[PDB]
RNA sequence: AGUAUGGGAGAGGAUGGUAGAAUUCCAGGUGUAGCGGUGAAAUGCGUAGAGAUCUGGAGGAAUACCGAUGGCGAAGGCAGCCAUCUGGCCUAAUACUGACGCUGAGGUACGAAAGCAUGGGGAGCAAACAGGAUUAGAUACCCUGGUAGUCCAUGCCGUAAACGAUGUCUACUAGCCGUUGGGGCCUUUGAGGCUUUAGUGGCGCAGCUAACGCGAUAAGUAGACCGCCUGGGGAGUACGGUC
């Protein structure tokens, strides 16, 4: 999971842009942490929105 | 004098009062009403009825500009947020969309202290 | 939310759908949370209680 | 020398000057010593949110191997280059040469 | 941060036998090298108390090893301190 | 007990930069009567135009979601993103030293918040203080404002229900169910099932306990060293000394 895989990043983002919890999505701890980091990087680089 | 076909409606709903301001696009104001201003000046300002009356009067006032379709943005908590859109529909505006715009700080400023009542 | 409305959508049903979308979003609880500042010790105690309740719920379901 | 990945956003009006700036940056790495493993130009893209009232920007990504000097020199070039609007530098272990998604 | 080549050179200089990496001479030489290296860092960061604890641990371990070597054989201890330039 | 070499996870520490949301204030546009607050009110703000909405600007402080009897650190404690310097921990095999170890009176290092000295900064919150309410009285709880402080640099201060109310180290003593970081083995439908190790949780046999309860993370069975207590008040007080 990288910051350049916008499709898989979107698959774990709600309509409002918030990050879905692991308990709901079904992922593991390491993947969840890596993917949160990737989402933050993409938000900074403006590939994905912060909100809305 | 001015004639506009489409506009926006802003509902500032709080725990003590509800303000309904109908503006044009780009945010220039056209009409505004308040639950407390439209009578019901007491603890009843926060009741849904006052919000409905405010929305009705605001819509009737704004009808002079020939607005038929409205977009609704609702801000914050408080009873009467739902009543405003119902009153707008009753007075006859066609609601294109309804959206929520309540601000959410990302752990910014420190809020006030807890009340001990 | 951005609940776009169909041509024949009634206002009441539209408002019901908007309320459902807002409930799913959870903005109201976030707004409530920031009304008063809560101290870190109280927050930690609340989270501990929540975790204790959650584990008991899981065990009860498994039983 | 360590491995670095650099992503740059460029103002659209200076999109024609991107070739010169990338060429100069590459020449600096090569003359210092360095090793340039990847260089991709994603092209114009609409931003998720406006930055400085700009709604579209040109994206350029590059993977290089260099030293601390070459580095701080490149960061100060990006600092003082007006065309560059936002940059991200991530350290990496070992070099990546495979074509990346969003290439074109 | 000392490198693998530097550590290997130190071990080659102070090795008493082939594949000897656990002798007091080699251990004390490596500890002395790393202690000297960290001094540069600790002027640039006077308030890195968390790392200063590891530095103090290194110093204590070097002292224990030197005491053991001195107790078991004086000539080796004197030669080691002379080569490493340490007071005691 | 320690050392060399390959991998792994982490809000561990220090210095610099940077990004988004929000509050406050300042100008401009639309626009005209309330806004705000409580149990109800009132003080306060507004027709030299408030509140509401839109555009632009200034500055400070903290980093939503992820987030989790999750993680790391000797303790205190550590949360956005990126770079630089840097400590510890886990994990496989081989190869080295050969008891090099445990504890620790004095001593010494670190040590939340508040407070202190110098210089800077100050959005929001807020001791003190002022006003409006409640009450028989209100020096309070409630409401409207609001200073020190909370922030930064360099030092001092040595304190907390600084708590697991449980000093450190070592060996042994039924089982069952979670979860975090690794090692190994077996199936296939690409994710599962068994083991072992180091952490972190829920039950529970024996044993222990005045009882409550603890129970391989012991308060069980044994060893080594240290600190501490001897009815309740006077009292962590006076005198003397040190800082
Ligand atoms: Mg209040
Ligand atoms: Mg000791
Ligand atoms: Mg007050
Ligand atoms: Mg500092
Ligand atoms: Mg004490
Ligand atoms: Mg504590
Ligand atoms: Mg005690
Ligand atoms: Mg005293």
């Amino acid at each position: 999971i990288d910051y350049k895989d916008i499709d898989t990043l979107k698959q774990y983002i709600t309509e409002n842009g918030k990050i879905v919890p692991s308990r709901i999505t079904g992922t593991k701890a390491r993947y969840q942490r890596q993917l949160a980091l990737a989402i933050k990087q993409a938000r900074y680089l403006s590939l994905i929105p912060y909100t809305d | 004098t001015r004639t506009v076909s489409e506009g926006v409606a802003h509902i500032h709903a709080s725990f003590n009062n509800t303000i309904v301001t109908i503006t044009d696009r780009q945010g220039n104001a056209l009409a505004w009403a308040t639950s407390g201003g439209q009578g019901f000046r007491g603890s009843r300002k926060s009741t849904p009825f006052a919000a409905q009356v405010a929305a009705e009067v605001a819509g009737k006032a704004a009808l002079d500009y020939g607005l038929k379709n409205l977009d609704v943005l609702v801000k914050g908590p408080g009873p009467g947020r739902e009543s405003a859109v119902r009153a707008l529909g009753a007075v006859g505006y066609k609601i294109n969309s309804i959206t929520d715009v309540t601000p959410i700080p990302h752990n910014g400023c420190r809020p006030p202290k807890k009340r001990r009542v | 939310p951005q609940v776009k409305l169909k041509e024949g959508e009634p206002v009441d049903v539209a408002i019901r759908r908007f309320k459902r979308s807002c409930e799913k979003a959870g903005v109201l609880a976030d707004v409530r949370k920031r009304e008063f500042y809560e101290k870190p010790t109280q927050e930690r105690k609340r989270k501990k209680a929540a975790a204790v309740k959650r584990y008991q719920k899981k065990l009860a379901r498994e039983s | 020398m360590r491995h670095y990945e650099i992503v740059l956003l460029v103002h659209p009006d200076q999109s024609d000057q991107v070739v010169g700036m990338v060429e100069r940056y590459i020449s600096q790495i090569k003359e210092a010593d360095g090793q340039i493993h990847r260089l991709e130009d994603w092209g114009r893209r609409q931003l998720a949110y406006p930055i400085n009232k700009i709604h579209k920007a040109h994206y350029i990504l590059m993977n290089v191997e260099c030293g601390q000097s070459t580095l701080d020199e490149l960061e100060e070039l990006f600092r003082y280059n007006d065309a560059i609007i936002r940059n991200l530098i991530i350290r990496r272990e070992h070099a990546i040469t495979e074509e990346s998604l969003l290439a074109k | 941060a000392l490198t693998n080549a530097d550590r290997a050179e130190i071990i080659a200089k102070f090795a008493r036998a082939e594949n000897d990496t656990g002798s007091p001479e080699v251990q004390v030489a490596l500890l002395t090298a790393q202690i000297n290296d960290l001094q540069g860092h600790f002027k640039a960061h006077k308030h890195d108390h968390h790392s200063r604890r590891g530095l103090i641990r290194m110093v204590n371990q070097r002292r224990k090893l030197l005491d053991y070597l001195n107790g078991k054989d004086h000539e080796r201890y004197t030669a080691l301190i002379g080569a490493l330039g340490l007071r005691r």
